[PDB]
C-alpha cells in the first residue's frame, strides 16, 4: 500500500471496522478480512442412520483443509462441497423431499445427488411437417 | 346522427404492435442465521442470547415458511407453464424454427436432455445478462467469498454474518427450458399451446375476432407474419434502451440488495450502548456491565430481525399475488385467448407469448394496431323487408355505392350482407334505419 | 491576508478518494441542499 | 464525521494588518481582538517576496491566549521564512 | 393550522408531531375527470367504451343474452330506458 | 437518538417504498379508466 | 436524564416500528382491492 | 422487582407485537384465499 502517510498507520471502512493496518515497527501493510463464517446444509432421510452435508459454496479442499477433516466420501457440486452422497446428477426425480437448490435433490435409497425434474413434456413420435 | 346515421372512424390499414410485461413470480431466497447474526463468533453474548429462547426459533421458523412458499410458487409457476405441453419427439429446434413465415428462433432455446443446461432462449439470453445477481450470480458471488481475492464484496460480509441467499428450487435454466417447451408447443403440431390449429391460423382467427374480414387477412399473410416478427424484434431492441420491464426485473434485484445492506447496518447501530462491537464492549467492561451493554445490542438486533421478517412476509404476499396473475396470465393469454378485454395487456389484444426472466416471467402481448382511419357513416341496425330487424355482427352497416353493405368494426372492408355477419330479430327496433329493399 | 472564522462542533460529510485524500466535504446543517447530501452520503443526490 | 469545523456559508475576517510606521491603537481593540471560544479556522496567504530574486515567504503572526500578561500562557505561531516557530509561554505582551 | 382559529383541530397536533397526510399524486378532480371521460365514451360515436355501438343497443343486447327476446325487449325500450334511469335514481338517493 | 443509528432512516424508506406503491397503484387505476378512450371534440357539457 | 428519555425513545421507536408493519400490511389489501377495481372496470364498464 | 418486571413486560411485549404482525400477514393471505374460492363458485360450481 501507498496510502499511510506518516502520522497514519490504521485502515477503516464506511462502518468504523479496521480493515488494514500498517505495523508501527516493520512498516509492513497488512489487509485485515472476516475469518470465514457460515452454515452446513444437511439432507436427512427418516429411514437413514447419517447424514448428506452440503457446505453451499464452498470446495472441498476448503472445508477439508481450514473448516474440518472427514472420513465420509465427498464430491464438489455445483452448490458446493456434498459429503456422503453419491454423485448422480445424470440420474433424475419427478418428486423430491430434500430439495437442495438449482434442480438439485438428495435421494434416499445410501443418499443421491441427484438432478429434479418434476415436470417434463408428453412426447409423441407423430410427423413435425 | 343524420337520418339513421352516425360518423365512425374505421381503420384502413393495420400492423401488429409487441408490448412486454415482466410479472415478478419468485424473490431472492434469504436466510439469516439469527444466532451469528445477532452474537456473531462471542460466547457471553450467546449465553444471554439463549435467555431470549424462542425469538431465534421464530426468526428462523417464519422465514423457513417464507422460503417454502417461494418454493411452492415456483413448482406451481413450473406446473403451469407445463400443464398440457404435448411436443413430437421428431422436433428439433436447431433445424425447426420457422414456420408460415413467422420466426421463433429468438424464442426458443435448444430443446432435449442432449444439450444439458443450454436450453436458454436468444431472448432470455439477452434478458438475463442485463441481471448480475440472478440465482447463477448468487451462487458465483457466494463461490468468490473463499477465493481470497483483496476485493470486499458486500454478499461476502453478508454471508460471514450470517445473511445468506439460497438458490431457488429450480434453476432459471430449468424454468427456460419450461417456457422455451411451452413455446414450441404453440409452433408445431399438436400445437397444444395455441388451440389446436397451425399459429399462422390462431393469429388469423384472433385478429378476425376484433372485427376484421378474413378476405384481407387471408391475402395479407405476409405482411401479418412480417409485422408480427417485426413486433418481435422491437420487443427485443427494447432491452438495450431504458425499458419499463428490464428496470421492472433490475428493481427485484436492488430493492432485495437494499433491504439486504440495511439489515447488515444493524449490527453497527448501538442502540444506545457504548458501542456497536461486541469486542470492544468485552474488552473495556467487566461481566456485571457488558451484559447490560450486550443486552442493549441483543434486544436491538432482534428487533431489526422482526422489522426485517414482518418485512419479508409483505413482499412475499405481493410476490405470491403477482406469481397467481403470472400463472393466470400463462393460462388465459399465453395457452388460450379468454374472453376478457384489457387483461393480457391494452388494446385489441391478438396473442400472447412468454419467455423465462430473472425472478419471474416476461409475457410479450402482440395487438392489432390501426394505421390509417377513413371517417365513414354507419348505422348499428337496419329495418327489412317486413319489419324484420338485423343487427351487425362485429362490424358496421355501410352504404357503399348507393346499397347497403356491411363492414367490419375493426377494418374498412364493405361485403355484402347476410346471415353470416347478421344478428336477426323479429321485429327491428326504433331508430333502425329503413331499408325494405335489403334481401 | 489572514482569513479566520469560528470554529465549532459541526457534523460534516467527508469524502475520501482512493488514495485517501478528502476531496470534497458538505456541513450537513448550513442548507437544505446541504442535508439532502448528508441524508444520501452522497455529493450529488438522486433526482427526487 | 463530527469535529471542530468551520460553519459553510459563514463570512471569513482578513484579520491581517500591514503597516509601514505608524500604528493605528485602534487595531489592537475589538473586532480584530477577538474571542476565541472553541477556536478558529484560518486560512492564511503566503506573502511570497523576493530580494536579488530569492524567494522569501513572510504571513502575519498570530497569538491566542486570555489576559496577555506574564501570569499567563500565551500561544504564538510565528513564521521565519520556511519555519514554523511555536511557542506557549508567560510572555510580558506589549500593548501594541 | 397556522389560522388564528380557537379550534384545536387533532390533525393540526398530529401534524405538529411530525404524523401528516400528504395528497395523492392525482387529485381527486382529475380521477373525477377520467371517470367522466370513461362515462361519455358509451354515451356518443365512437361508443369507445360500449363495444362500439348506441348504450341503448348495449343494454338490449346484454338483457337478450340473458335468455329475453328481442322482441317485448325493443318494444318496451321506453320502459327499459325508464327502469334504467330510475336504478340510477335509487342509487343516488341511497347515499342519503 | 442519533446514537440509534439507522432506525429513523429504515422507518422513512419503509413508508416512501409504501407511499411509493401507493401512487403508482393511482397512475395504473387512471391509465386503466382512460385506456382505448376516444371523445369527440363536438361533446358539450352544457347540451348532451 | 439519558435514562428516562431512553425509556421514551425505545417505546416511541417500538410504536413506530409496530405503526410501518401495519401500514405495509393494510397496503397490501389496498393493492388487492386496486387491481379488482381494474379489472371491475375492464371487465364490467369497458365490456361485460 | 421493578427492574427485573420490566424486563419480562418488553419480552412479553415485544413477542406479542410478532404475532401481531403474523397474524396480519396469515389473514391478508387468508382473505386472497377466500376471494379465489368466491371466484371458483361463481365461475366453476355456479357457472362454466
Ligand atoms: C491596515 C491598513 O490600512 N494598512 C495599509 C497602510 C495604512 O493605511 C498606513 O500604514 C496607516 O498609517 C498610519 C496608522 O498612520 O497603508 C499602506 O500603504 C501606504 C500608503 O497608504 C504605503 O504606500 C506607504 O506610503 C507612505 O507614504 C507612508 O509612510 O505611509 C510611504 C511608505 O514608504 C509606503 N510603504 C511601503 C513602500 O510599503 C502601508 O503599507 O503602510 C498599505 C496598507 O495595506
Ligand atoms: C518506518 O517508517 C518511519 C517513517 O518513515 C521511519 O522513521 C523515520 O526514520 C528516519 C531515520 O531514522 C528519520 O530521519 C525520520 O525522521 C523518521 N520519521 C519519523 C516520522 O519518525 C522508520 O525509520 C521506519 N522503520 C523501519 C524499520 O522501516
Ligand atoms: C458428477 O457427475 C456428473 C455426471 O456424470 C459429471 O459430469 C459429467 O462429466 C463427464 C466427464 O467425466 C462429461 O463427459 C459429461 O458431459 C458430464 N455431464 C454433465 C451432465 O455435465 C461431473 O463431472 C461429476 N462431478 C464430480 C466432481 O464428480
Ligand atoms: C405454405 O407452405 C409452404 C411450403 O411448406 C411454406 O413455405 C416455406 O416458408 C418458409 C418461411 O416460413 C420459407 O423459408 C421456405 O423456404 C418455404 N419453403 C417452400 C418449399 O416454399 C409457407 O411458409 C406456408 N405458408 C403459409 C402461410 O402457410
Ligand atoms: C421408509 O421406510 C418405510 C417403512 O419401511 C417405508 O414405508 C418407506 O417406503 C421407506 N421410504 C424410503 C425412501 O426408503
Ligand atoms: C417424466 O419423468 C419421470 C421420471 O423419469 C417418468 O416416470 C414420467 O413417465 C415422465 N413423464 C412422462 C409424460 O412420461
Ligand atoms: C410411433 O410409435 C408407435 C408405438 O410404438 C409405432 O406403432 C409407430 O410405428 C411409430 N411410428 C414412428 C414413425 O416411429
Ligand atoms: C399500410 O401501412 C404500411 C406502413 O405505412 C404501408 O407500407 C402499406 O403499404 C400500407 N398498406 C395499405 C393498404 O395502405
Ligand atoms: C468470481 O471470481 C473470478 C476470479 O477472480 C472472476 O473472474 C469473476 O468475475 C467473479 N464473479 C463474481 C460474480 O464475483
Amino acid at each position: 500500500a501507498v496510502y499511510y502517510n506518516s502520522w497514519q498507520n490504521l485502515l477503516y471502512d464506511s462502518n468504523g471496522n479496521i480493515i488494514g493496518f500498517k505495523d508501527f515497527v516493520t512498516n509492513k501493510t497488512y489487509n485485515i478480512f472476516p475469518c470465514y463464517a457460515g452454515r452446513v446444509s444437511a439432507a436427512f432421510h427418516q429411514n437413514a442412520s447419517s447424514l448428506a452435508l452440503l457446505y453451499r459454496n464452498l470446495k472441498c479442499s476448503y472445508v477439508l483443509n481450514n473448516i474440518s477433516l472427514t472420513t465420509q466420501p465427498y464430491f464438489d457440486s455445483y452448490l458446493g462441497c456434498v459429503f456422503n452422497a453419491d454423485n448422480l446428477t445424470d440420474y433424475s426425480v419427478s418428486s423430491c423431499a430434500l430439495r437442495m437448490g438449482s434442480g438439485f435433490c438428495v435421494d434416499y435409497n445410501s443418499y443421491r445427488f441427484v438432478t429434479f425434474e418434476p415436470f417434463n413434456v408428453s412426447f409423441v413420435n407423430d410427423s413435425i411437417e | 346522427s343524420v337520418g339513421g346515421l352516425y360518423e365512425i372512424k374505421i381503420p384502413t390499414n393495420f400492423t401488429i404492435v409487441g408490448q412486454e410485461e415482466f410479472i415478478q413470480t419468485n424473490s431472492p431466497k434469504v436466510t439469516i442465521d439469527c444466532s451469528l447474526f445477532v452474537c456473531s463468533n462471542y460466547a457471553a453474548c450467546h449465553d444471554l442470547l439463549s435467555e431470549y429462547g424462542t425469538f431465534c426459533d421464530n426468526i428462523n421458523s417464519i422465514l423457513d415458511e417464507v422460503n417454502g412458499l417461494l418454493d411452492t410458487t415456483q413448482l406451481h409457476v413450473a406446473d403451469t407453464l407445463m400443464q398440457g405441453v404435448t411436443l413430437s419427439s421428431n422436433l428439433n429446434t436447431n433445424l425447426h424454427f420457422d414456420v408460415d413465415n413467422i420466426n421463433f428462433k429468438s424464442l426458443v432455446g435448444c430443446l432435449g436432455p442432449h444439450c444439458g443446461s443450454s436450453s436458454r432462449s436468444f431472448f432470455e439470453d439477452l434478458l438475463f445478462d442485463k441481471v448480475k445477481l440472478s440465482d447463477v450470480g448468487f451462487v458465483e458471488a457466494y463461490n468468490n467469498c473463499t477465493g481470497g481475492s483483496e476485493i470486499r464484496d458486500l454478499l461476502c460480509v453478508q454471508s460471514f454474518n450470517g445473511i445468506k441467499v439460497l438458490p431457488p428450487i429450480l434453476s432459471e435454466s430449468q424454468i427456460s427450458g419450461y417456457t422455451t417447451a411451452a413455446t414450441v408447443a404453440a409452433m408445431f403440431p399438436p400445437w397444444s399451446a395455441a388451440a389446436g390449429i397451425p399459429f399462422s391460423l390462431n393469429v388469423q382467427y384472433r385478429i378476425n375476432g376484433l372485427g376484421v374480414t378474413m378476405d384481407v387477412l387471408n391475402k395479407n399473410q405476409k405482411l401479418i407474419a412480417t409485422a408480427f416478427n417485426n413486433a418481435l424484434l422491437s420487443i427485443q431492441n427494447g432491452f438495450s434502451a431504458p425499458n419499463s420491464a428490464l428496470a421492472k426485473i433490475q428493481s427485484v434485484v436492488n430493492s432485495n440488495a437494499q433491504a439486504l445492506n440495511s439489515l447488515l447496518q444493524q449490527l453497527f447501530n448501538k442502540f444506545g450502548a457504548i458501542s456497536s462491537s461486541l469486542q470492544e464492549i468485552l474488552s473495556r467492561l467487566d461481566p456485571p456491565e457488558a451484559q447490560v451493554q450486550i443486552d442493549r445490542l441483543i434486544n436491538g438486533r432482534l428487533t431489526a430481525l422482526n422489522a426485517y421478517v414482518s418485512q419479508q412476509l409483505s413482499d412475499i404476499s405481493l410476490v405470491k399475488f403477482g406469481a397467481a396473475l403470472a400463472m393466470e396470465k400463462v393460462n388465459e393469454c399465453v395457452k388460450s385467448q379468454s374472453p376478457r378485454i384489457n387483461f393480457c395487456g391494452n388494446g385489441n389484444h391478438i396473442l400472447s407469448l412468454v419467455q423465462n426472466a430473472p425472478y419471474g416471467l416476461l409475457f410479450m402481448h402482440f395487438s392489432y394496431k390501426p394505421i390509417s382511419f377513413k371517417t365513414v357513416l354507419v348505422s348499428p341496425g337496419l329495418c327489412i323487408s317486413g319489419d324484420v330487424g338485423i343487427a351487425p355482427k362485429q362490424g358496421y352497416f355501410i352504404k357503399h355505392n348507393d346499397h347497403w353493405m356491411f363492414t367490419g368494426s375493426s377494418y374498412y372492408y364493405p361485403e355484402p350482407i347476410s346471415d353470416k355477419n347478421v344478428v336477426f330479430m323479429n321485429t327491428c327496433s326504433v331508430n333502425f334505419t329503413k331499408a325494405p329493399l335489403v334481401y | 491576508q489572514y482569513w479566520v472564522t469560528p470554529l465549532s462542533k459541526r457534523q460534516y460529510l467527508l469524502k475520501f478518494d482512493n488514495r485517501g485524500v478528502i476531496t470534497n466535504a458538505v456541513d450537513c446543517s448550513s442548507s437544505f441542499f446541504s442535508e439532502i447530501q448528508c441524508k444520501t452520503k452522497s455529493l450529488l443526490p438522486n433526482t427526487g | 464525521f463530527t469535529g471542530y469545523f468551520p460553519k459553510s456559508g459563514a463570512n471569513f475576517r482578513d484579520l491581517s494588518l500591514k503597516g509601514t510606521t505608524y500604528l493605528s491603537t485602534l487595531w489592537y481593540q475589538k473586532p480584530f481582538l477577538s474571542d476565541f471560544n472553541n477556536g478558529i479556522f484560518s486560512r492564511v496567504k503566503n506573502t511570497k517576496l523576493y530580494v536579488n530574486k530569492t524567494l522569501y515567504s513572510e504571513f502575519s503572526t498570530i497569538v491566542i491566549g486570555s489576559v496577555f500578561i506574564n501570569n499567563s500562557y500565551t500561544i504564538v505561531v510565528q513564521p521565519h521564512n520556511g519555519v514554523l516557530e511555536i511557542t506557549a509561554c508567560q510572555y510580558t505582551m506589549c500593548e501594541y
